[PDB]
């Protein structure tokens, strides 16, 4: 199968809510030579991100029915090999942005949006990992997206929805793994207000995409203050 | 809990 | 024991595939299962081969370039290979230890009701001699299923009357008989007129029969 | 279009 024939299989399994093969179609397509389009790094996003999502649902579920015999230990082992699921899905995603996405990256915007990223399934990884392990992903999740933080703020417009989706996403890194509210909210809000002074910045095609983060940055700022 | 980019 | 525990962990967690797993040890063994057990192996079949259907479903309408054609037709392979794996293995349970070793007319027809589901959802997508031995198969059971349900169920049983709504989506989806689906859904929905689920099921019966009409 | 059996 052609490059184009991946892609193309990515869009069906996307439908067919197949997203375990959605990734394969698009795993052999980002390690070819070519960048990927504004259209195929959203596949690569929207397959992982869906594939990680269904393993986050499932580790939050199990969790909680252990925070409320022999079924002491079966939780404990069954929690666990969500776990193991859920490095493997990030290590996977991970290992081709650190060898070819971040690498290969030469516009702007590409670099920013395969940092976040990075920032993104690093921050997955320390949502349950405990020790050695939540502050070596905690570090690393800094690490990447004060990257990406610094490339947007020259590279892309204050209301680009990679640059606010960024900061939504870092925000929330500030308020669930880092457990510093005063450096989300002071982030969040920075991102609100940079975007909202540069209004005519807003392009015709992400209009309707950077309203949305916008609100989904003050519905943050609602609940962090309380 | 707070909320992170969904799909666009 | 154990393998029953953990089904209803995967249930939580929505991992239906592991239920499956889970559920397949416990009906393994020739014991007979119990009335939790055989709605737990029910529930963690219809989720995985439901998922499946879905997007044999959603795949097989996308069909509407000859390579883009051929290749969403082995995309839709796939699926069906899937279909057939799932559906085997949940036959070959109750064609060799379930319905066998039933004691109870009330668990043999819950088994002879799941045979011809999962025959049924054969007929959804099989081919030439598969679609139509597929089709035998379906109503060989459901029909076995109704002659004792009509004597071990009464009619307004859940079993009896959830048995008759798959036996009438059977004659209007596979057999492609109008006349036969809505008689059975009427007489069955007439007979019923007099436990928290039944009310449900005439429900499902009454749309279907809405339209169907 | 047609329903089969589910939990509701």
């Amino acid at each position: 199968t052609s490059r184009e024939d991946s892609v193309y299989l990515a869009k069906l399994a996307e439908q067919a809510e197949r997203y375990e093969e959605m990734v394969e179609n698009m795993k052999t397509v980002a390690s070819s030579g070519q960048e990927l389009s504004v259209e195929e790094r959203n596949l690569l996003s929207v397959a992982y991100k869906n594939v990680i999502g269904a393993r986050r649902a499932s580790w939050r579920i199990v969790s909680s029915i252990e925070q409320k015999e022999h079924q002491v230990e079966l939780i404990c082992s069954y929690r666990s090999k969500i776990e193991t699921e859920l490095t493997k899905i990030s290590d996977d995603i991970l290992s081709v942005l650190d060898s070819h996405l971040i690498p290969s990256a030469t516009t702007g915007e590409s670099k920013v949006f395969y940092y976040k990223m990075k920032g993104d399934y690093h921050r997955y990884l320390a949502e349950f990992s405990s020790g050695d392990a939540r502050e070596k992903a905690t570090n690393a999740s800094l690490e990447a997206y004060k990257t990406a933080s610094e490339i947007a703020t020259t590279e892309l417009p204050p209301t680009h929805p990679i640059r606010l989706g960024l900061a939504l996403n870092f925000s929330v890194f500030y308020y669930e793994i880092q457990n510093s509210p005063d450096k989300a909210c002071h982030l969040a809000k920075q991102a609100f207000d940079d975007a909202i002074a540069e209004l005519d910045t807003l392009s015709e095609e992400s209009y309707k995409d950077s309203t949305l983060i916008m609100q989904l940055l003050r519905d943050n700022l609602t609940l962090w203050t309380s | 809990r707070s909320f992170s980019l969904h799909r666009m």
